[PDB]
């Protein structure tokens, strides 16, 4: 089958300015018929796939022309005239020239924003979790970027490795910044022999360790 | 108004088999080939097969003859395609097309595609979640803003489907995807609103868990 290689893998932009991504083939793409059956597909955070190029270079209805393509043989280029932000998503070429049809690897293009520091909550377990023997502690670091971040739990001031379940979300569309949870797990009887509990992170934003605690006791 | 709607997300046990179907509407079923592709982990997509249902004439991509099965019922504008024999390659999120290509005109319509189902291949235990509210204590961001959560774990399998406010609060609500941990999947939302909102109104968390018929609100209070 015909191996398609997409680069770059990641593409971080600011708005207004011009992408290009390339994808190349193993085989030519010329058809016998002397047409070229490369399309580029466009699929945002949570939707199908689209369409926005077909035969090369030409758009499909509805797509705007800020969006280009061209190539030929094994050579092909998706460029973008100036960025918007809902450009952002993963770029996939495809050709139909050979059966059976085959896609890049995909190209995920990132909008380039202002540097935002986290906004860091922290939650105590819920009685509720409590009653049943179990005791999650939360953290939520909101709106930052970069998305480089990294976050340690320190309970009484050592660091908890086990236990710990993290999660991201996609860049927002509505202000380009991303979003993490952290919970730390532990019994009921473990959570109530400890008094200090300190979510941590390292971002760009701060030359320390960005924290965020609580004092467990009772009253 | 062209649309393609799929079926809903499946939980398969290893070595059984499945159909699923992609029921279209608002164009000439017949007169346009419907295309299959597969999406494993997110960027990694593969081209399946291909059915014209006006005739029933079907190609498939070598790799997965004898995987699927297409057809497709004129009479209900309805492409199917059975998987067998599931395996751990199979679970994925599969889309059915109207891709567009006019061989004759060796031009192209507009694509439409479905919303995709997701078959997860398995054969642990559906297990219910558990609900937990997540209210303020450092938390809060001081006054201005404060922020609030909802704790869903232990369940099996995905999905799970939470709104705040019965979907009537979406402005500042962050929802983290599953991560899947010992058999169970845990989930959580963050919601920030003014500090003249909250705990003046109430704000709650709805969860629907359809595999297990879970249907569970849970009210954040100080
Ligand atoms: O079939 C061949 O051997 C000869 N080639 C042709 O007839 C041309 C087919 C061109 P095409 O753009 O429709 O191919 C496709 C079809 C579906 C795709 N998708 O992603 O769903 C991706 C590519
Ligand atoms: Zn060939
Ligand atoms: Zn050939
Ligand atoms: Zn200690
Ligand atoms: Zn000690
Ligand atoms: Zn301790
Ligand atoms: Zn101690
Ligand atoms: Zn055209």
């Amino acid at each position: 089958d015909i191996v398609m290689t997409q680069s770059p893998l990641t593409l971080s932009v600011t708005i207004g300015q011009p992408a290009s991504i390339s994808c190349k083939s193993s085989q030519s793409l010329l058809y016998s018929n002397g047409k070229t059956y490369l399309n580029w597909l466009l699929q945002r955070p949570g939707q199908s796939p689209k369409r926005l190029i077909h035969l090369v270079s030409k758009l499909d209805s509805g797509v705007p022309d800020r969006i280009t393509g061209s190539g030929s043989g094994t050579d092909f280029t998706l460029k973008i005239s100036r960025v918007e932000a809902a450009d952002l998503g993963v770029y996939y070429c495809v050709q139909g020239t050979h059966f059976p049809y085959t896609f890049g690897g995909g190209t995920k293009l990132e909008i380039l924003r202002a540097d935002a520091a986290p906004t860091v909550s922290i939650f105590p377990p819920s009685s509720e979790q409590l009653t049943s023997g179990g005791a999650s502690v939360v953290c939520f670091l909101n709106n930052f970027y970069p998305k480089d971040i990294n976050v340690k739990w320190k309970i009484d001031g050592s660091e908890r490795q086990n236990g710990v379940l993290n999660s991201w979300t996609d860049q927002d569309s509505k202000d380009s910044t991303y979003s993490m949870s952290s919970t730390l797990t532990l019994t009921k009887d473990e959570y109530e022999r400890h008094n200090s509990y300190t979510c941590e992170a390292t971002h760009k934003t701060s030359t320390s360790p960005i924290v965020k605690s609580f004092n467990r006791n009772e009253c | 108004e062209m649309q393609l709607q799929q079926s809903g997300a499946e939980l398969l046990r290893p070595g059984t088999s499945v159909k699923l179907s992609c029921k279209t509407s608002g164009y000439i079923f017949t007169s346009y080939w419907i295309h299959w592709v597969k999406q494993r982990s997110g960027q990694g997509l593969e081209w399946i097969a291909r059915i014209y249902p006006g005739t029933g004439s079907t190609y498939y991509n070598e790799k997965f003859k004898g995987k699927a099965t297409l057809t497709a019922d004129k009479s209900s504008s309805t492409a199917y395609m059975q998987l067998s024999t599931l395996k751990s390659e199979d679970s994925a999120v599969y889309f059915c097309t109207r891709w567009g290509f006019i061989p004759v005109r060796e031009d192209y319509v507009m694509d439409y595609w479905g919303q995709g189902t997701l078959v997860t291949v398995s054969s642990a235990k559906t297990t219910a979640p558990s609900v937990y509210p997540l209210a303020p204590v450092c938390g809060d961001t001081t006054g201005s803003s404060v922020t609030l959560g909802c704790l869903v774990k232990g369940y099996f399998p995905e999905p799970v489907t939470l709104t705040w406010n019965s979907g009537s609060l979406s402005s500042g609500v962050h929802t983290f995807p599953a991560v899947l941990q010992s058999d169970l999947y845990t989930l959580s939302s963050s919601v920030t609103v003014t500090s003249s909102t909250w705990p003046s109104q109430s704000i709650t968390c709805n969860v629907a868990h359809p595999a297990s018929s879970t249907k569970v609100d849970k009210k954040i209070e100080p």
